[PDB]
């Protein structure tokens, strides 16, 4: 019954500024800890920052990477969460997932401030963070025949073929250029399609 | 890392495994853990001495003892293969937090399958450029882990090789592809290109030459 | 910051029970403005769902409701003539024999663990705790105000 959607999250030139929002529901949220965690794509979660609750005067603490850049806030009249990123970075890119953060210590054995723990997540929202050019692909023939989508951005492209079975398109690498490809190849005894270059293709596997 | 997490373990269906993490802030503050899996919102599992999130299965239990947290798993499921994530303090009596970097866990769901590797050559479309490619597919594998490595004649390749992570296919079993670059020069100052495909031991090699 | 005043420390006589405790405890906070209205209400149902502490050799309760219920931190301490029965606060059958009653009235979290970080100091000090059964009230509340005042 709680949800957390994020929202915000796209492609940033670096030195840019991105602002993420996270849209809280089932929860008592004036009273709520919030905290925002990033996965970069490959890796593992990342704690961002968190922000308190009224009695700690809304503080703020946030990681290392990230202090002096990013700035949480919150606006509790209509139950948002806020993430305001600047000079933003490439390693700044990945998924970004809001989380309702609740509060541990036990009394015998803590240690202040005891530890927080994140009991609801929202699935997050993608920030890219790139200084790429929208290219349209070159599409090259794999003469199981395939198809070679090669040096576009960004994502996605669709590849189908004959404009309409046993055919698999693997997902895109991510090059040092900035620039993605990938390969679809189907098994016998090419459709690709860059909405945000408008460049469609069709390379006949002679 | 403050925090320390194996990076894979293994486990047969039904069998009992325990995950570890280890770090000098877990003297001092208690460790919670997080089930992650690909595409979806993580969950907590577990947090302070005693306490799980209702809905979370009995079978996860945590347990801690000086500088290191445990999960323990009895009897993991099917569903149980995921990635499993610690957090507590960075240090002790610090304000901020800190998650471990995370333990893959392979329940394992079906017998082992060796791998499809499919190797192309750079095509004359692309060669009549300025470049060319050497595509390797790996397709229908499991468990999803393997190793790609490239050759130049019998010599190793590192410079130009950019690879993908696993992928879960339609039929629950995994795919991967890799790419290698050269400039055409180099690909026909040599004898042949090979993609070494290492998956569980075994290897599967494939072998391309400027020959059609 | 924390309030302690010296109306915040009293002694409370032998025919008074949990309830009767916990509305004395909190009857200072609340004619200040530190708790809500009802703060004493909270207190007693978040107890029932426990705060005493079986320490030798005066046992201890450590009274406290939800944050959200707290306008400014204080603490109130009630030092009973006879012992009075808490629950244990780890989940024991015994109850706890209690003569030292600290009320915490705090709503920011870094303040709540300082505390109770604090008071697990104190009542593991035997010569701290005899002399707080023996003291008059306004020596607690210098003793316990240094204490406090060495905590921030």
């Amino acid at each position: 019954e709680v949800q957390l959607v994020e929202s915000g999250g796209g492609l940033v030139k670096p030195g840019g500024s991105l602002r993420l929002s996270c849209s809280a529901s089932g929860f008592d949220f004036d009273n709520a800890w919030m905290t925002w965690v990033r996965q970069p794509p490959g890796k593992g979660l990342e704690w961002v920052g968190r922000i308190t609750g009224p009695g700690e005067g809304w503080s703020v603490d946030y990681a290392a990477p990230v202090e002096g850049r990013f700035t949480i806030s919150r606006l509790n009249s209509i139950n948002f969460l806020y993430l305001e990123m600047n000079n933003l970075r490439m390693e700044d890119s990945g998924l970004y997932f809001c989380a309702r953060t609740g509060k541990y210590y036990d009394f015998w054995s803590g240690y202040p401030p005891g530890e927080e723990y994140f009991q609801d997540w929202g699935r997050g929202t993608l920030v890219t963070v790139s200084s790429a050019s929208t290219k349209g692909p070159s599409v090259f023939p794999l003469a199981a025949l395939g198809c070679l989508v090669k040096d576009y951005f960004p994502e996605p492209v669709t590849v189908s073929w004959n404009s309409g079975s046993g055919v698999h398109t693997f997902p895109a690498v991510l090059q040092s250029s900035g620039l993605y490809s990938l390969s679809s190849v189907v098994t016998v005894p090419c459709n690709v399609n860059h909405k945000p270059s408008n460049t469609k293709v069709d390379k006949r596997v002679e | 890392y403050e925090l320390t997490q194996e990076t894979g373990v293994s486990v047969a269906l039904g069998r009992t495994v325990t995950i570890t993490c280890r770090g000098d802030s877990l003297a001092s503050h208690a460790a919670s853990w997080y089930q992650k899996k690909p595409g979806q919102a993580p969950i907590l599992l577990f947090y302070g001495k005693n306490n799980r999130p209702s809905g979370v299965p009995d079978r996860f239990s945590g347990s801690a003892s000086g500088n290191r947290a445990s999960l323990t798993i009895s009897g993991a499921q099917a569903e149980d293969d995921a990635e499993y994530y610690c957090s507590s303090r960075d240090k002790s009596g610090s304000r901020l937090s800190v998650f471990g970097g995370g333990t893959k866990l392979t329940v394992l769901s079906q017998p082992k399958a060796a791998p499809s590797v499919t190797l192309f050559p750079p095509s004359s479309e692309e060669l009549q450029a300025n470049k060319a490619t050497l595509v390797c597919l790996i397709s229908d594998f499991y468990p999803g882990a393997v190793t790609v490595a490239w050759k130049a004649d019998s010599s190793p390749v590192k410079a130009g090789v950019e690879t993908t992570t696993p992928s879960k296919q339609s039929n629950n079993k995994y795919a991967a592809s890799s790419y290698l670059s050269l400039t055409p020069e180099q690909w026909k100052s040599h004898r042949s290109y090979s993609c070494q495909v290492t998956h569980e031991g075994s290897t599967v090699e494939k072998t391309v030459a400027p020959t059609e | 910051g924390i309030h302690f005043r010296r109306h915040y420390v009293r002694h409370l006589p032998k025919e008074v029970s949990q309830n009767d405790i916990i509305k004395a405890l909190a009857s200072p906070l609340i004619n200040d403005g530190m708790v809500v209205s009802d703060f004493a209400d909270h207190v007693i149902t978040r107890e029932q769902n426990p705060t005493g502490l079986p320490v030798e050799p005066v046992g201890v309760a450590i009274p406290h409701t939800d944050s959200k219920y707290v306008r400014q931190n204080a603490i109130s301490v009630g030092i009973l003539a006879e012992p009075v029965n808490f629950e244990d606060a780890g989940g024991e059958p015994d109850p706890v024999p209690v003569r030292v009653v600290f009320m915490l009235a705090l709503g920011n979290w870094f303040d709540i663990t300082n505390v109770l970080w604090w008071i697990k100091a104190v009542i593991q000090d035997e010569d701290f705790m005899q002399q707080l059964l023996v003291m008059n009230d306004d020596e607690i509340y210098q003793s316990i105000y240094t204490r406090i005042s060495e905590l921030e």
